[PDB]
Order: structure tokens, then sequence, then C-alpha cells
RNA sequence: CUAGUAACGGCGAGUGAAGCGGCAACAGCUCAAAUUUGAAAGCUGGCUUCGGCCCGCGUUGUAAUUUGGAGAGGAUGCUUU
């Protein structure tokens, strides 16, 4: 009958196949993503801590620069970059942890939901590397962690990481440890 | 806001280009208070509302008015306008 | 599927409806204005879903059922009642008469004999009610603009006015005449 | 001794058809007849329009292939892609989510909705339009009408009130003019409305008002088409009427209060100063206008033709002549209705119309109100 | 540090996540091209340390190449057969090196690093602005690459006495007779 | 020069180095492995009144710091542009 195009084609093979092997303990962990309330009550405190654009830096570079011709805290952002995130993981400087589901070189991001465990950093898969990098101003995030937030807040994210060591981390519990697909 | 001619030349009309005939000014029938020469039969007016649109010589035909309060704005102004618009724009020009 | 969030934003926002008309009904049906009289223009504001019943008769006496539309109105001791009832769903303040002047000319419509028909002629003005000292469309505004002793009957011929919605944009003193300017 | 194709040479180059134009331009089919409005491009008819396409149809228009040149090698073009890709970043931080970035870039977009000046700059484009200023006084026979037409209109989407109340400050601009150069002489009125005939520097200018009276839009008509004309006679008068000032020498633009227009001054809200058989009708009188008669036609007409004082209603307007009926310093009052001061003396406005258009004091024995008018005569 | 985690699982590459991942890549690379374009290496570790940038003018190409004899053996290895063949498809670019990425039972599969030499961003960095010279065109076909200098044996020491200089530049010297003036 | 030495050899044919030593010439460096995280600080193009504006690359990592006879970070005091 009809022809399919050979790159429509190898797109879905490949999601039958990834879902229906025999698939490793790790990688069928990242099958298991957190629900649609948690996600958005992450994303209310997160775009709070949004970093500053390119535009809206060199704004606030030509106030000082003219206030000087004619102070400040530290700047609380949301951190990224996954060589960045690892070494504030490993320093036990980050609070919440949040990890991209669809990392294409997925070894990249496998040893980071058991190196958080290790340390007892909470930890969330996400669906969206495309969805962080957003929260951040690139095209992709693979990571985003939260390390310190204003006192305005504090209350509200230990309310998200509760939220995320009993909605999520209890129901992975006994099912990160199993082989994923079959038959 | 510059002005325009700071270098300005005649320029030949080239034959292919054909310009847009004017509308005809406005006559006599067009006036709010025309003569009783002009006043036309009521018999006149009632059949000329019961032919449909776009059937007629004149979409217009006149009627006496006595006060400028008593003038009424006309219902097909902006259609007049954009129909007018459709044929200089859409409909080709034979010269 | 209705989430829960929404029920739970519902309840919260009924009970502080009726907090505030309880503290309405508590003090007065008055407000502090001085003792001069001035007319007022009320424009209907999307807000709270859910009216409650005295809210929503109010809008029903006022003829303020569809969104967007408008009513002119004096001030009474009555009418202050009707005016912070009803103030999350309406905004408020004292036009121009320029203002008006747009408002029954560009943005005038009519209503006679129960029948909502657009404005036609300056005798069908008269031909509507045209009596009480009703000449031409100058009557209405002198009957809004000054303080009518028939503005009541000037208000009956009148028709909520559906303003025009804007594309990206407590009593105004004057800052009202920016509310139509976007809204026209 | 060579041949070659009947069809592939001749006609074809010279003429091509609104398909064939609109695919060599590559542009959308709205955003053809935009930029065909604005360079003036129109179809006209070859001799033979079989001989010019042989698949064709006397309903289908053809064009010129020079103003397909023309209309390839404007900035537009460039200007339309450069804005194209504007509202798909006004798309951009409002899908990803930056409310300053979608907000520092609809002020670089310099909206029409919320300026009155226009989107696009129509300098070069009304460059290559119209050749002398004398067009201008020739192409002001449209340009002033509509927009008279227009400021009456109410708004829509794709016509501001900002751009109308722009239209009403430059449509009392042009009157403002008139009125301190005394350029009106004839004047008719019908049933579409007040036609006025103005001569400057020798060029006859008419331009149709209707009544000042919310007209029915009722049908399929266009107002995208429509608020383009806004913005074509928005420019052509603002060009016109600025050339003229400082031929006249008063300072451009003249001065302008908000508040004091808001208080319904129409015409007499706006300050002008001179440096940076017209004037002998009513050269001194002393004019009324009451509830019923039109303001707007009254004043631009007692003005135009010099009167000194003019007073009228607090309800027709303010800023004006004391409101008070029973202040003798009144020669005429205006009443058109269905006190009775000997001192002044009670008339119509056509009185002022047929005494306008004469220029003879048409008498007001003749023209008594509460008696039967005698017919007027159109001055064409 | 998330790439000194990557380096640890490439050594452990009979394992299940690594087995499982070089199983369903070898799939999809069978059905792609002999020579195709990879956006990203599929081992970053690796190609980081072999000379990688994310800059423009870096780019990365995936090559399978026939396993088994040429009993006559093939002194070429098939690491340079994957750098020649990519050289002679981008005869614009400057092969700096190559990787193993994968293998199967009749194919071997290698991604190579390419650098543009014409790409001005290359031609300003003091680091990579060497290969911008023309000494170093089609460094693939001379055995300039890891893979040709192993094969050349350059290595010091007294087992490599024949080849550490270049083998037929010793041969040559070795053979030549020399004859002075004052003999 | 070692040296027709060691070594390998139908131990026949023969094949055949290197270290040391005297000279000629001399020159040392760049990454990956680290968190800039109190601020992607980096880069390609385009428009340019040539002054500085936009797009894009890039956090799956572009600058600066470091390259194991090292180094980093503090502290301290001299010395260099």
């Amino acid at each position: 009958m009809v022809k399919w195009p050979e790159y429509i084609r190898l797109q879905r093979q490949k999601k039958i196949l990834r879902m229906r092997l025999k698939v490793p303990p790790a990688i069928a962990q990242f099958q298991y993503t957190l629900d649609k309330n948690l996600a958005a009550q992450a994303f209310k405190l997160l775009n709070k801590y949004r970093p500053e654009t390119k535009q809206e830096k060199k704004e606030r570079l030509l106030r000082e620069a003219t206030a000087i011709k004619e102070v400040s805290k530290k700047p609380y952002t949301v951190k990224y970059g996954l060589n960045h995130v690892v070494g504030l993981i490993e320093n036990k400087k980050a609070s919440l942890v949040l990890i991209a589901n669809d990392v294409d070189p997925i070894e990249l991001v496998v040893f980071l939901p058991a190196l958080c465990r290790k340390m007892g950093i909470p930890y969330a898969i996400i669906k969206g590397k495309a969805r962080l990098g957003t929260l951040v101003h690139k095209k992709t995030a693979a990571v985003v962690a939260i390390t310190e937030v204003r006192s305005e807040d504090k209350n509200e994210l230990a309310k998200l990481i509760s939220a995320v060591k009993e909605g999520y981390l209890e129901k992975v519990e006994d099912t990160r440890k199993r082989w994923g697909g079959g038959i | 806001f510059y002005d325009l001619w700071q270098n300005e030349e005649p320029q030949p009309p080239n034959p292919m280009h054909i310009p847009a005939p004017k509308l005809p000014p406005p006559g006599y029938d067009l006036s709010y208070n025309p003569p009783p020469e002009y006043l036309p039969t009521k018999e006149e007016r009632e059949e000329w509302e019961k032919m449909d649109p776009e059937d007629r010589e004149k979409d217009y035909l006149p009627t006496k008015y006595d006060s400028l309060r008593k003038v009424p704005a006309w219902g097909n102004f902006v259609k007049e306008r954009f129909e007018r618009c459709m044929d200089l724009y859409l409909a080709p020009r034979v010269r | 599927f209705k989430r829960a969030e929404k029920y739970v934003k519902e309840y919260r926002e009924q009970e502080r409806e009726k907090i505030r008309l309880a503290r309405i009904a508590k003090q007065q049906g008055s407000f502090h204005i001085p003792a001069e009289a001035k007319l007022v223009f009320v424009i209907r504001i999307k807000g709270i879903n859910k009216i409650p019943p005295k809210p929503r008769k109010i809008l029903q006496l006022l003829r303020l059922r569809q969104i967007n539309n408008g009513v002119f109105v004096k001030v009474t001791k009555a009418t202050a009642e009707m005016i912070k009832i009803v103030e999350p769903w309406v905004a408020y303040g004292y036009p121009n008469l320029k203002s008006v002047r747009e408002l029954i000319y560009k943005r005038g419509y009519g209503k006679v004999n129960g029948q909502r028909i657009p404005l036609t002629d300056n005798a069908i003005i008269e031909e509507n009610l045209g009596k009480y000292g009703i000449i031409c469309i100058e009557d209405l505004i002198h009957e809004i603009f000054t303080v009518g002793p028939n503005f009541k009957q000037a208000a009956n011929f009148l028709w909520p006015f559906k303003l025009s919605n804007p594309n990206g944009g407590g009593n105004r003193e004057e800052h009202i005449n920016a509310l139509i300017r976007a809204m026209n | 001794g060579k041949a070659k194709k009947k069809g592939k040479s001749g006609a074809a180059r010279n003429y091509m058809t609104r398909t064939q134009a609109v695919k060599k331009l590559q542009l959308s089919l709205p955003d053809f007849r935009k930029l065909c409005i604005w360079k003036g491009i129109y179809p006209r008819e070859p001799r033979d329009r079989r001989k010019v396409n042989k698949s064709a149809t006397a309903s289908t228009t053809f064009y010129y292939t020079k103003d397909i040149q023309y209309l390839l090698h404007e900035p537009l073009l460039q200007k339309f892609r450069e804005q194209k890709a504007l509202e798909k970043k006004i798309s951009r931080a409002l899908g990803r989510g930056d409310v300053s970035n979608a907000a520092r870039l609809e002020r670089n977009a310099n909206l029409p909705e919320k300026t009155g000046k226009p989107r696009y700059t129509l300098n070069h484009i009304i460059r290559e339009r119209y050749p002398t200023f004398q067009d201008a006084l020739r192409d002001l026979d449209d340009c002033l009408s509509m927009l008279f037409l227009f400021a009456n209109l109410p708004s829509t989407t794709a016509v501001p009130a900002k751009m109308i109340a722009r239209c009403e400050r430059l449509c009392h601009e042009f009157q403002h003019y008139l009125i301190v150069t005394h350029s009106l002489r004839k004047s008719f009125l019908s049933i579409k409305g007040i036609y006025y005939q103005a001569n400057i520097q020798g060029e006859d200018i008419l331009w149709l008002v209707p009544y000042k009276f919310n007209q029915r839009i009722v049908g399929d008509v266009d107002f995208r088409i429509m608020g383009t004309f806004v913005e074509f006679y928005m420019t052509l008068l603002g060009f016109v009427n600025y050339r003229l000032y400082t031929s006249i020498g008063l300072k451009y633009p003249p001065k302008f209060d908000q508040v004091k227009d808001d208080q319904g001054a129409e015409l007499a809200a706006f300050s002008l100063e001179g440096l940076n058989d017209p004037s002998q009708l009513f050269a001194n009188f002393t004019f009324f206008l009451s509830r019923e008669t039109p303001r707007q036609p009254l004043e631009f007409i007692l003005r135009a033709f010099g009167c000194k004082r003019i007073g009228w209603d607090a309800v027709l307007g303010e800023g004006a002549f004391t409101t008070d009926e029973s202040d003798p310093r009144i020669t005429h009052q205006i009443i058109d209705r269905p006190g009775r001061y000997p001192g002044r003396i009670y008339v119509q406005p056509q009185w002022v119309w047929d005494s306008i258009n004469d220029e003879e004091l048409k008498p007001p024995e003749l023209y008594a109100p509460g008696a039967q008018l005698p017919p007027h005569l159109s001055p064409f | 540090g998330a790439l000194k985690y990557l380096e640890e699982l490439s050594k452990k590459k009979q394992s299940d996540v690594v087995r499982f991942l070089l199983r369903v890549r070898c799939w999809e690379y069978r059905q792609l091209n002999v020579i195709h374009r990879a956006s990203r290496p599929s081992r970053p570790d690796k190609a980081r340390r072999l000379g990688y940038k994310a800059k423009q003018g870096y780019v990365i190409y995936r090559v399978r190449v026939r396993r088994g004899g040429r009993q006559l053996k093939y002194q070429r290895s098939l690491r340079a057969t994957a750098e020649e063949r990519v050289g002679r498809r981008c005869s614009n670019l400057r092969v700096l090196n190559s990787y193993w990425v994968n293998q199967d039972s009749t194919y071997k599969y290698y991604e190579v690093i390419l650098v543009d030499p014409n790409h001005k961003a290359i031609r300003r960095d003091p680091r990579i602005n060497w290969i911008c010279n023309p000494v170093h065109k089609h460094r693939e076909c001379r055995g300039l690459t890891s893979t040709g200098k192993k094969s050349r044996g350059l290595n010091k020491g007294h087992r490599f006495n024949k080849t550490r200089a270049g083998r037929r530049k010793t041969w040559k010297r070795h053979n030549t007779l020399s004859l002075w003036r004052y003999r």
C-alpha cells in the first residue's frame, strides 16, 4: 500500500522498543514522572526565581553604572547546567532537584536520581527538557536545581520538598529497582 | 516630516497607464429639495421598492424633504464606498 | 473534570462577598460624599463569576445583565447603596460632558415601546416620546450633564449602551474619562 | 530562418493577471491589497484579453508589468518581512512566558491602537505617488470627506478610538486654517450631508460631511480595507496642513489643552499664535446658536467668514460667549423650533445658508421662522 | 562533575544499562546511512577529552565499517578507514580525532570529530587555529591522527627503533653509502 | 664513532641494530579531568550614520584559573605592567 518515510518510521519504532524491551532499572525509573499538580506547583515557585535575561541584565548594569557617574544582597536564582548542578549535589548545596526525562544521551542523567538519593537531596523526574529550558531562558536544560530561596518563601519551598518526598519519592520507592517493559 | 520636492522633473506618461474614470459630479437629482417636476409618483416609489437591489438603472430616486432635521443619513453609504473600493481595485477598465 | 482548586477558590471568594455585604448593611446605606449633587456613569466590569442574589437584582435594576454595557445614574441616598453593593463588578465615576457627547452621538442607540431600534432621526426622537422638553439629542445631554427633573424619565427612554471592547487597555474623580476613551 | 512561440513572447510580458502578480510578488493574498492601495497600482485592461492570456475570462483582472516591478522595488517589502517576524516574536514571549520581553517587543512594535501615528512610514510612498502640491488639493477632495465621515464614525477593531481622536484632531486642524484665511466660499447640503467648497491657491476642494449622527454600517463591508484609507488620509492631510501652516507662518502643530477640550469645547479648545467679500459678510455681528441648531456646521461657517462673536448653549458646548439669552448683545439668534426679546432677531440656519451662498444678505423677513421656507438653489 | 560519572560508565560497557543502550543504538544506526551527521556526540565525555568543543565549526560524523579479515590482514586499522571515508565525504573539513562508539556482528561504528578551518570562530582561537595551516590538510591520509601514530609505531624506546623517526626514513638512512672528501 | 659488535640465521647464502661518547642545533607548551555560580563573564553572522544595535550558537558548556618534577584556596609582604 502506501509508503512511509524513513525517519518517520524510525521515530515510532524507537518509541516501541524503548517501552517494550527489558529495560534496566535505571532507565525504567525515568518512565515514572511526577503528577500534573506537583509539576504546576513546582513551577509556581521556580518561576519566581527565574534568572535574568540578557536584556534586563544589561539594563541593571546600565543602572548601576549611571549611579556611579552621578547596597544589595546575594541574588537567589535557579541553578542550571549539568556540570554545575552535579557539583551542587555533591557539596549538599542543593535543596530540590528536577531532572528532565528525555535527555537523549541518557547516560548524562542515569546516575543523577541515585546520586541525589545518596546525599539525601529530594529529586523529581520531570517531563520536558524543553520546559526546564523555558524556565531558565535556554532552548534546553537537562537539570534544574534550587539551592537557597529568599526569606519570603522559605515555607513554600519546604512545603514543595515535602510534597516530593511524599507524593513522588514514596511511590517510586519499591518500583525504581525493578526492570521495565517485558513481553 | 521633510519636504518632498528637493528635486522634481516631469515624467512622460506611458501609453500603458490607463487612469481611473472619475466619478460623475452630483447632479440635480441628488438634492434634498428637488423641483416638483423631479418629484416622482408614489406608485413609482412603491414599484421601485418592490424590485430587488442591483436591478435598477438608478440606485436612488429623489424624495422632497422640508427641514435638515427631517433629512436622514443614507443607509448604504459605507456599502457604496466599499462597492467603489471593489470597483477601482477589482474591476478592470477598458480604454 | 473541574479541579479541586477551583472549588476552594469559589468558597473563599464567596465568603469575602458575604463579609463585605454584611459590612455595607452594618454601617448604613450611605457614602461619604459632599452635599453637592453629581452624575455617575457606571460600566459593567468582568469580575466574580457567581453573583449573590442582592448584587444580581441590582444589576437587573440597573439593566446591567449582559457584560460591558453601561448606563447613566445620578446620586441619591439610595444610589450609593447600589453603588457600593455592585462595586466589584462595576466601574464608576463622574464623566465629562464631551464624554456624554460621544455617548449620545457615536455610541447612541434607541429604546422605545419595549423594542430596541437604533436612533433614526431627530423627528424620531420626537416620535419616540419627544414631549417632556425632548426636541433633539441635546435633551438627553441636558438631563445628564445638568441634573434633570425628568432625568428618571430620560433614563426610562435610555437603553444601556453596548460599549466597545478595548484591546489591551473606589471612585474615579475624572479618571473615568479615560475609561470610555479606550472603550469608545 | 528561425521560429519562436506566440504565447511566450509579447502580450504575456506586458500584461499579467492578478494571480501571476501575487505569485511573483511572493506575498499573501491580503498583504498584496494593502501594498496595492499604497503604490496606487491599478489593474486596467489590454486591448485583447484573449491575446494576453489564452485561458482568460472577462472577470479576471490583469496588471502592468512595470507597476509590479515598482512593487518589487519598494522598501515596504523589506518592512513587511521584518514586521511579520515581529508579530512572530510577540508570540515568542507570550508563548514561553515573559511579560517584560513581550512588553519591550511591543513598544518596539509601536502599534497604532495606542499611538494614533501609523504603523508604517508613508513618506516615500507619497513621494512617488502624487507629483505636485496642486494634486494634493485635488486628492484633498477624497482625503477630507472620508475623514469627516470617519471622525463621526464609531470605533471598530480596525480603527481605534485614538485613530478617530487623531482624525477629529486633524479634521479640526484643516478647519482652523480655513477660518483664518477665509478660503471657504460655497456650501451645499443634500440627503448625503453637507458639501463645502473652498479655493486654496486657485484650486477648488470639495468634501462631504454627513450630519452629527451615528451611521449604520450594516452589510458586508471591510474595516481592514477601511482602516488603511484612514492611514492614507491621516498622513496626507497631516502633510498637506503642515505645508500650508508654514505657508501662513503660524507655528505648527497648534497647541491643545486636554481637559478644557474634555469639557466639550470641540472647535474652540485650541490656541493659535500667529508667530512662532468674505470678511465684509458679518464683519461686526453677534450670533447665538440654540439647542436644536447644528453646532458644528454653524460655527465652522461663521468663523470662516469672520464672525467675531459666536455663542451657544452650555449643553451644546463651553468656552464661548455668555449662554444667557437675556443678554442684549446678541443680534441674531439661530432657532429651529416648532423670551421674545425685540433686540434679538429670530431666524433659522437656512437664512445663514442662503445669505452665505448669494452673499447678498437675504432678508430675515422672507426667512422668518414659523413660516414656510422658500426653496433654495444649488450653487453648482 | 558529571563527566567523571560518564568515564566510569564507559569502563563498564558490558553492564546492564550500557549493553542495553549499545543494543538499541546499534539497531538505530543500521537503518541510517553508512556515513551520516550526528548533532551531538553519543559519548560527550569521550569527544570532549579528544578535543570536541560546542562551537560553530566542530561537527561529529558517525560511520560504520565492515569488520573481519581482508589469511591477508589489512595493516590499515578499521579506525583509520573510518577517518578516511569521512574526510573524503567532507573534503572541506579537517579530521581531528575519532573514537569507538558501537559495534555489531558485521559492522564497527565510529564517531569522528571534524573542525572547519574556514570558519572564523575556529580561525580566531589560538587553541585550534593550528589546524588552519595547510600542513594539516588530510591528516587521516598521512597517518597523522591517533590511529595513524599507533600503527606507525611512533613511540619512544628500544622496542620502536625501526619506526620512531619514520620507518622509511630509517631504512633510507641505513641503506645509504656515505662518502666524504678526505677518506 | 659504537660496528660488520649484539642479535637472528637451509647457522650456507648471509642479514644486521641500539645504549654510552664527540659534535651541529636548541624552546618549550595547549587541553580533558573542578561550581563564574555574587550574576555565559565567551563566540558566528546581519544592519550600520562606524558609534553600537539585533538575530543566532551555547548550560548535553563558550571565557578566565590549572596541566602531576605540578597546581588550587586562604593569609602575608615585597616585586611587575
